[PDB]
């Protein structure tokens, strides 16, 4: 769990690692903490996984229904308000913190919601265990008005921060970009710093090493 | 806990079940049958929480008998035990679970073979050659693993079981006041009432 | 005070070049006392496979619940449930009971009858989806399994070899876990044919 | 209240080679979800061609070693620099360790070397004193990820001779040091991949009838 | 947490910090603790984050709805709305919340709805994590109503010292001017107040 | 057992081509209060050592006494006390550690996180942690309690490893270490603005750079933030 | 853990498993649970490794002192008593340990004293302690007789311990066997349960329920 | 708890004491004498905490025998029990009390009459016609209140007691594995070993 | 509880209230919280009653014994004496204790030995149940050293507001003038400070 988001002169970018823990164990070496609420509004979420997903699924689901009916377009705060009204209706019992971000027919947007109903706003937000390292990085290298290149470069180098100095996070980097006029590009694994080196020996076994007592050919259809 | 045993043999099943009843200190009845015949060929021994026990059994019993006259056709041991497990499965997540463990012995007439199902209060079922809920297994399971053969006669089984008992007596702290034994077969149910003089 | 850890058991799956595999132990018992050695944690719904670890009744209840639903799907849709589809389902299902969770650890795996693409997944008791391309492990000795799999998985094995690998992976991790064993069984899923095998192991 | 104990991760390993012995164990050091030092040795030579290492709680650990390295020194003073047969050292440690029975040393300790015949020898310790002559033992956080493996690879557990049906188990054979170190590195990498508390580097002390050798190999800074 | 609201001759102005802390860490050192419910009615949130946030949302709703039928509402008419919310749920709520608003007629009013739900119309109120050291200053250095700029200092120095001795409260200062004129959005960067 | 009363926050440090650095603000907190705006957290020992202490002031003041008191004790019957035979950093620390342990081992510790820095007569860099638990470790970078979570990150961007020390200029060390100090003040309630930094270079020696301010901060952008989601005007 | 010992026509028989275990994971299957106190005595190992191991060796020393003083073999009763007294010194402190102290003296004949951390000294003819103590007491109760072929006694021991191993998850590995006589004890090697099981089920015909 | 009985009659005293020994679940020995003859004519049955029990008894024994050869004169039942109570009295306020209850039966030779003293671990003594520590009293005390007569023969006593036993078996939850009985009289001590075949 | 000590041009003077509370009740609303250890060395006790009282007694002893052999002792020489007592026993002691003394040479010194044992020489210190609201005033309204009468006001108003917002501290005020001149025993009755 280590994520951030930073808006530039014509949009906003959120990134998150790809490692999911489980106490001291690594469950998934490749997970996507970046989910789509709607084409232009996306989320990154930390804390309790199943919570974070299902919840966006829910909201994305409704917001679609909304836009259709309204014939207009998805506003960012619509998503925000939806989330935190339900989110808090369950006074904390749904651990999910997240950086909600997208673009609506009125501007670029970026917010952070806590698991209890708290919502904030700034130009850059970090949520997760390594929220401190990636915070420290953005709190020295940030200047108003950065570009598709400046901002990007940064976001990814913030994430990198957590990946290294914090245990609860690792593997590759996930990124998504929303531009005030343009589309949205999902870049699964913009980076790949961590890669296992080629092993020492070949562990493939010689056929027939395992002892078998019985065997057959199980059934399927009618 | 109490004693509940059961063993599947040749063309029958055998259920053992201690007789004593305890209220903290004194022992009230000591000639108590923890049994309840569900249908002519199905039977169920049980042990569990004081009230939870006898209520649940009768209740299960009710449903069955109902089904059996409604349909006029009898229900199979397999399916029976499935339903019992169903009920306990819910029971466990109910506002108040019936804390009760059971053994279900029956003679499946279509297969013309005897089946025995062990089921704990959590709703955990399994067809077995023999079983025992609670601490009862620890003391005996070995002897069974040892001498048991699928082909044993009805008598062979009794002897075995009889031996398991002698052991339970010898190393168990509690005085279970003996056992009532019963047999389910192609003929139905009868009680080995003789296990007092035997 | 952990439920998952009461009954025992493990399940593991791997993806080979054009096929899959999934195996589990056989033991079932209340903590110390071993009870059964004919209890299987793997079943299927037509061509889809599911392995479930964790709390025994909850396992059974789930199988029943799934057999139920897949039958009803295939009926109104005149076609058997697809892997990817099933996943998304069993996922939601687990969640519907997010405040009275089922104490289990499922693992799905199969072969998509259209694309022909091998599939594997794992989840936590509430439906969080773990999409993987190598292996999935759930159960008591989760940690011991990752130790095996990490060494032994080799991208794209031949079915005849994959069997030998997974077998050994399961088999060996099972001996360092006190609560799993008493036999095991491995299935090998090809486009068409499927082979079920029981293996010999320590019975202690 | 005051909690007098703590965990600093770490994983060590000891294999008793036919006529050698290895004591490997990584260099990472932790606290909660943070890092302390990328490089921090847990394995040491204590003279008399004897290696030691105590993993669990640093302080209790290094104190024991220190407390021991001194008890070796004093052994020479009173017996005219007689060499400490490894077996002896262990009986000695038992006591040291048992000295603090009712306020133990929160650590799994291991030593390795050679007996009075030239055969490799490892020794695993309880956190209070029970010692066993092990020919192979992994202790530490990752423990349960490597022990299953060596089980298999080092003792060919569950491996039979093909075509024998399952009646002929594959015979053990003793592997050269090279062979062993290949196993060991693989073990650790696999472990680092799936264990957060493990990574960074690997320092190996190899014992043989003419000294102590040290070889290091870098792991992933995941 | 460190808020307040002060009344004077042209009305009333409320100000607060930006610092919000989760444990000894700074979550967002740039908070808009001052919140708008109606055009000439605002409030400063104290205590719990999530709670205070949602309360407002609801209130904002009631009022923006009141108007559409019962005309424009008072400042007292607004306090009572928080009274209800705060009270009824005193068991699942943590809120210090201070309310302020102006109306040409009754000038600007100041009401504090502290924890529990008890309501108060005072000359000026002060709540928040670091209110504890300005009981000395405030009360003592308080003349009955002042001038626009004249008042801006009470705010300025009251707020300044509160940062100087209470870590849980800090960041920048932010004021909101509610007058006949209208709303004016203030902001006093660090190197300033510290100098004083 | 016991509980901490007055509290020193962090203490950051790192090594470079010639020597080492160690900073630590001058705040001693009384819970959430700041009852002490200017307090010394850096005791230099000899002229080749300094000790950044973080935790309980009452306890920290005790140690100081043990140092001065140990120092005056080295002199005693030994002429070379200012050259050949004189306290090296490695020593003090060794003695310090020894103590911290006996203490936890006696169920009554000193609530402190400590860093020992300096340079060995033979020219080597020294940097080592030691806390109330009697635990220790070397590393190119070191920070107490709050530091390590937030400082260490940046300090590791300058020196990812031991193979970078040789090429770590005294100036690059400084500015970076101060950027870190700005950050510690940006997001930590327990921190102060005034502080005391110290350098121990094998060439120049000890350079106690006491009392400084943290300058250059981007706050302007504050004015742009309004509400928390909807609040526009 | 499953340890046991019993007396008979030929002397004493001791049998153990070898599975150590931390929580759910198996820490070792190479455990020596029989403390060779000295050439003529043996102590089993229940309770907690270090305690049995340590004290029982301490005890071995103690005998050597007595014996040398008296120029006579120390008698079981005493040996046991001593351990007991030492253990009692620590009742309350947290010492945990079950154990059979077995010997065969000039006068006493074969003799077992079960002893525990609670200061219970107990003379007996059969003892099982551990997790599997329950299953092992099964096989033993039925099959025991005082006139066993020296070899059958050895076999009973194996099999008994084997029952426990199968069922009791916390017990298993390999079995260790020792026989004791007027002139000292004799080791009867190690037996991998894995291999052995398959053998017994085969020869003995028992363990039917098991597949394959 | 265990079973400890005692009854004073005509020119003797009788002590009953169950035989089983339990370690949580299994039962180790079941032919265990909870007795310890202090002197030729004094005897003491006991039940209590696992370790506390057997140590204390022997310790008491030691002192007595010591006194008895030192003086060469034997000590009186009365005085003995006084001392035991002394020791326990201190024991109870010691850093660690020996949790143990006892019955002391002896034949006072000067008075030529049998005395019986019951004493709990708190240091509570009382000369009684009969007694039983723990739950043992509850089940029997009535029958004794009923049939007891001071004049009863040695045989009369056994029958009584035998009846008390049959009851303890019938209504007690625990299986005490029978009883060992013993008699103290002008002749000294002997064991009614026959109570197995009787 | 509400005490303090302030230094200036002629030396230093320390003052405190009289109110001591057991629960919400006033045990003795007329306490001599200012205590003498030596002629030109006094102190004001904070926190625990029984403890603070006894500490003093001991100290008074050490000093009155020091002099009889090592001449007259410093103000720093005295603080260290409390340092020992306070520290060693931090576990069974509750003491806020502020120390003050004067010597012609080094003027008058102010040292505070708060809970824990940490010692401090400050310009002036303030401890006690109600110190919490004068962090605003005190610091802000503080000129470097003043005059006899000039200073008497810091004391007067700092102490006044502390009563105004902290019930656990009240009663009358009492000051102790330590100068070249000597000791002067002050006392400012109620109706006075309230008026201000
Ligand atoms: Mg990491
Ligand atoms: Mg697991
Ligand atoms: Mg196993
Ligand atoms: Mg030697
Ligand atoms: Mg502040
Ligand atoms: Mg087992
Ligand atoms: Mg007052």
């Amino acid at each position: 769990t280590t994520i951030v988001g930073v808006k530039f002169n014509n949009g906003v970018v959120i990134a998150a690692d790809t490692r999911s823990t489980q106490g001291p164990i690594v469950a998934d070496k490749n997970c996507a903490k970046l989910h789509r609420i709607s084409p232009k509004i996306w989320c990154a979420g930390a804390g309790t996984a199943a919570d974070t997903e299902a919840v966006t699924q829910l909201i994305g689901s409704n917001i679609e229904l909304h836009s259709l009916y309204t014939s207009r377009e998805p506003r960012v705060v619509s998503a925000l308000q939806m989330l935190k009204q339900h989110l808090f209706k369950y006074q904390g019992h749904i651990g999910a913190y997240l950086i909600v971000a997208g673009v609506d027919p009125t501007g670029s947007h970026l917010f952070s919601i806590h698991a209890h109903g708290s919502t904030d706003v700034g130009y850059y937000l970090s949520l997760g265990s390594g929220s401190l390292a990636a915070m420290a990085v953005l709190e020295s290298h940030w200047k108003q008005d950065l570009t598709k290149e400046e901002a990007i470069k940064l976001a990814s180098d913030a994430i990198q921060a957590g990946i290294w100095n914090d245990l609860g996070s690792g593997s590759n980097v996930d990124v998504c970009v929303m531009e005030i006029g343009k589309d949205a590009e999902y870049l699964r694994n913009y980076l790949t710093p961590n890669v296992r080196e080629e092993k020492q020996k070949s562990y493939k076994f010689p056929r027939g090493t395992t002892a078998v007592l019985k065997e057959s050919i199980v059934n399927i259809c009618d | 806990m109490d004693i509940i045993l059961g063993i599947r043999v040749q063309d029958s099943v055998i259920l053992a079940s201690s007789k004593a009843v305890t209220r903290g200190i004194s022992v009230l009845k000591d000639s108590d049958d923890k049994t309840r015949q569900l249908s002519p060929h199905t039977l169920m021994s049980f042990a569990g929480e004081a009230g939870d026990t006898v209520q649940f059994a009768e209740y299960i019993q009710a449903n069955i008998q109902l089904y059996s006259i409604r349909e006029d056709y009898e229900l199979s041991p397999q399916a029976v035990s499935s339903f019992v497990r169903q009920e306990l499965a819910k029971s466990i997540r109910s506002r108040r679970p019936y804390q009760v463990n059971v053994l279900i012995g029956g003679y499946d007439k279509k297969k013309n073979k005897p089946e025995l199902y062990q089921i704990d209060y959590l709703g955990t079922k399994v067809e077995l050659p023999y079983g025992a809920h609670g601490y009862s297994g620890f003391y005996t399971f070995s002897l069974l693993d040892h001498h048991y053969r699928p082909d044993m006669t009805t008598e062979e089984g009794l002897d075995l079981l009889k031996l398991c008992v002698q052991e339970l007596e010898k190393r168990m702290p509690m005085d279970f006041k003996g056992v009532i034994v019963k047999i389910v077969d192609k003929d139905g149910i009868r009680q080995v009432d003789d296990f007092q003089a035997q | 005070s952990d439920p998952s850890s009461i009954n025992g058991g493990i399940v593991v799956a791997m993806t080979g070049k054009d096929c899959v595999a999934i195996a589990c132990d056989l033991r079932l018992g209340s903590q110390s006392l071993g009870v059964s050695n004919k209890f299987e944690k793997i079943f299927h719904y037509g061509h889809v496979f599911l392995g479930i670890t964790g709390l025994a009744t909850d396992v059974t209840t789930l199988n029943e619940m799934f057999r139920y639903k897949t039958n009803l799907y295939k009926l109104k849709e005149e076609r058997a449930i697809e892997p990817e589809t099933f996943t998304q389902l069993v996922s939601s299902s687990l969640y519907e009971r997010r405040f009275g969770p089922y104490f289990v650890g499922p693992v799905v795996a199969g072969i998509n009858s259209k694309s022909g693409k091998p599939f594997i997944a794992g989840f936590d008791l509430i439906g969080c989806i773990d999409e993987a391309k190598d292996f999935i492990v759930s159960g008591t000795a989760s940690d011991q399994l990752f130790g095996m799999c990490e060494s032994l998985y080799e991208p794209n094995l031949e079915p005849e070899d994959l069997f030998e690998t997974i077998s050994q992976a399961l088999l060996n991790a099972a001996d360092r876990d006190a609560l799993s064993g008493w036999g095991a069984v491995v299935y090998i899923i090809k486009k068409d044919e499927v082979v079920k095998r029981y293996l010999k192991m320590r019975q202690d | 209240q005051f909690n007098p104990y703590g965990d600093n991760g770490g994983t060590i390993l000891g294999i008793a080679g036919e006529d050698f012995a290895v004591l490997a164990g990584d260099t990472r050091n932790i606290t909660d979800y943070s890092i302390n030092s990328r490089y921090e040795p847990k394995v040491f030579d204590c003279g008399d061609n004897i290696v030691m290492s105590a993993n669990g709680f640093a302080a209790d650990g290094d104190a024991l070693v220190k407390r021991f390295k001194n008890s070796v020194k004093w052994y020479h003073f009173d017996h005219n620099d007689k060499k400490l047969s490894i077996n002896s050292a262990a009986r000695n440690i038992q006591h040291l360790l048992y000295g603090k029975r009712f306020f133990p040393y929160y650590v799994h300790t291991i030593i390795a070397g050679l007996d009075e015949d030239g055969k490799g020898a490892v020794y695993s310790f309880d956190p209070v004193g029970s010692y066993e002559r092990e020919q192979c033992r992994a202790g530490g956080a990752a423990a349960s990820l490597i022990m299953p493996f060596l089980d298999n690879q080092v003792n060919f557990k569950n491996q039979y001779e093909p075509g024998t049906n399952g009646k002929v188990k594959k015979p053990l054979k003793y592997l050269s040091v090279e062979e062993v170190i290949k196993l060991v590195r693989d073990s650790f990498t696999s472990a680092t991949e799936r264990h957060i508390q493990v990574g960074d580097g690997l320092e190996i002390l190899i014992v043989t009838k003419d000294g102590v050798r040290k070889e290091f190999y870098e792991l992933k800074r995941d | 947490t460190s808020i307040m609201a002060v009344t004077f001759k042209d009305g009333v102005i409320l100000g607060a910090d930006s610092r919000t802390t989760t444990g000894a860490y700074i979550a967002n050192r740039v908070t808009d603790k001052l919140t708008r419910v109606h055009d000439k009615i605002w409030c400063c949130r104290s205590g719990s984050a999530a709670d205070t946030q949602a309360i407002a949302d609801i209130v904002q709703y009631h009022l923006e709805l009141y108007t559409s039928q019962y005309g424009t509402p008072s400042t007292e008419t607004a306090a009572s709305v928080f009274k209800e919310l705060c009270y009824e749920n005193k068991d699942n709520l943590t809120a210090g919340i201070i309310v302020a608003g102006y109306d040409d007629k009754n000038k600007g009013e100041v009401y504090t709805i502290p924890l529990g739900g008890s309501v108060h119309k005072l000359p000026y109120a002060i709540a928040g994590s670091g209110s504890t050291f300005i009981y000395g200053y405030c009360d003592k250095n308080f003349r009955e109503n002042m001038s626009k700029e004249e008042t801006v200092d009470f705010i300025k120095h009251s707020l300044s010292q509160a940062i100087k001795w209470d870590g849980s409260s800090g960041g920048v200062i932010r004021m909101v001017v509610l007058t006949a004129a209208g709303v004016e959005r203030l902001i006093f960067y660090p190197d300033e107040y510290e100098q004083l | 057992t016991q509980q901490p009363i007055v509290t020193g926050t962090s203490v950051i440090s790192m090594k470079y081509d010639n020597g080492v650095i160690i900073a630590a603000d001058n705040l001693g907190s009384y819970g959430s209060l700041l009852r002490f705006n200017g307090v010394e957290r850096l005791i230099p020992v000899g002229d080749n050592t300094v000790v950044g202490i973080s935790g309980d002031i009452s306890d920290m003041q005790h140690i100081e006494r043990l140092l001065k008191d140990l120092v005056t004790e080295n002199a005693y019957d030994n002429p070379l006390a200012d050259a050949e035979e004189a306290l090296e950093p490695s020593y003090i620390f060794e003695y310090l550690a020894t103590v911290m342990y006996q203490r936890r081992s006696k169920m009554n510790p000193l609530w402190n996180a400590i860093i020992v820095a300096g340079v060995q007569s033979n020219g080597d860099q020294f940097l080592r942690y030691v806390n109330l638990l009697g635990v220790t470790y070397s590393s190119p970078t070191l920070a107490t309690g709050f530091g390590a979570h937030m400082a260490n990150p940046l300090l590791r961007k300058v020196v990812d490893r031991e193979s970078d020390i040789p090429k770590t200029t005294v100036q690059v060390a400084e500015e970076a270490i101060v950027n870190a100090m700005r950050v510690l003040y940006y997001r930590d309630a327990r921190s102060s603005r005034n502080f005391s930094l110290a350098i121990i270079d094998k060439n120049t020696g000890l350079t106690f750079k006491k009392n400084l301010q943290v300058e250059n901060m981007k706050w302007d952008f504050a004015k742009d933030i309004k509400g928390y989601g909807t609040q526009k005007i | 853990t499953t340890t046991l010992a019993f007396r008979f026509q030929g002397g004493i028989i001791v049998a153990v498993d070898s599975r150590a275990t931390a929580g759910n994971w198996v820490a070792s299957q190479t455990v020596k649970r029989v403390i060779e106190i000295n050439p003529f005595l043996l102590g089993t190992m229940a309770g907690g490794a270090a305690d049995c191991q340590f004290w029982e060796t301490w005890l071995g020393s103690q005998c050597r002192l007595h014996e040398l003083r008296e120029k006579e073999r120390i008698s079981v009763a005493a040996a046991s008593k001593i351990l007991s007294n030492l253990v009692y010194q620590y009742k309350g402190a947290g010492l945990s340990m079950g154990t059979m102290i077995c010997g065969y003296t000039r006068k006493e004949g074969p003799t077992i004293y079960y002893v525990d951390s609670d200061g219970t000294r107990l003379k007996g003819d059969i003892f099982c302690v551990g997790s599997g103590q329950t299953f092992a007491y099964g096989v033993l109760d039925s099959n025991y007789k005082w006139d066993l072929s020296v070899e059958d006694a050895l076999y009973l021991g194996k099999r008994s311990i084997l029952a426990a191993a199968h069922r009791d998850a916390y017990s298993g590995g390999s079995v260790n066997l020792y026989h004791v006589t007027e002139d000292g004890w004799i080791y009867h090697g190690n037996h991998d349960v894995g291999e052995l099981f398959w053998k017994v089920k085969e020869e003995e015909g028992s363990f039917n329920n098991v597949i394959g």
